[PDB]
């Protein structure tokens, strides 16, 4: 699983 | 207190990987500290896993492992005109974070970019994707659009708890802004902490 910081 | 410091800063001697070639070391170690202010309990946790918070010099695709994520568009950061070459950090299955872009602006509007995506990984290698329980869920209905940019954090339970984990761990001043936001998520990671 991968997730990204805040746009 | 002190002590316990430095024994986080110990379990994370185990866990951060620092890049290989030139890099920011005072910068790198600005990021380890920053770390070290996370619950121990979580930290040993990570380590007992073998979970790696990878620091960089350079783009995250520019890696090995993140390669297959060139021209892909991040989860909520659609219309941005930004692909993950773009995004300093990442947080799940692993962590990985360039040096220098900690900070809000710095290629994202996170208040701190190793805390949120280390919290990605607590919540989902530590703790079970504990941001998609039933318990989380209600919690997140009620005060997911309290902390801005609700589009995403409001959207995605997931990272509103990576990112009022990252409130709850900067320092202070954010531990009390989030306290006064969403008391129901302060509350909960307080007792998640115990
Ligand atoms: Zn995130």
């Amino acid at each position: 699983e991968v997730n990204p910081p805040v746009p | 207190d002190s002590t316990t410091i430095q024994q986080n800063k110990d379990t994370l001697s185990q866990i951060v990987v620092f890049p290989t070639g030139n890099y920011d070391k005072n910068e790198a170690n600005a990021m380890v500290n920053r770390l070290a202010n996370i619950d121990g309990k979580y930290l040993n946790a990570l380590k007992q896993n073998n979970l790696k918070i990878k620091l960089l010099s350079g783009k995250l695709t520019d890696e090995k492992e993140y390669a297959y994520l060139k021209g892909v568009v991040p989860k909520g950061w659609e219309g941005t005109g930004k692909t993950w070459d773009d995004v300093p950090g990442l947080g799940g299955s692993t962590v990985a974070l360039r040096i220098g872009f900690s900070n809000k602006g710095k290629g994202h509007d996170a208040i701190n970019l190793e805390l949120h995506a280390t919290a990605h990984a607590i919540d989902h290698i530590v703790l079970n994707d504990i941001s998609k329980s039933a318990q989380f869920k209600q919690i997140f209905a009620k005060e997911g659009r309290s902390l801005g940019n609700v589009n995403f954090l409001g959207v995605y339970p997931e990272e509103f708890f990576a990112e009022s984990f990252a409130y709850y761990y900067l320092n202070q001043d954010t531990n009390s802004k989030l306290k006064s936001a969403c008391p129901q998520t302060y509350s909960f990671l307080q007792n998640l902490a115990k």
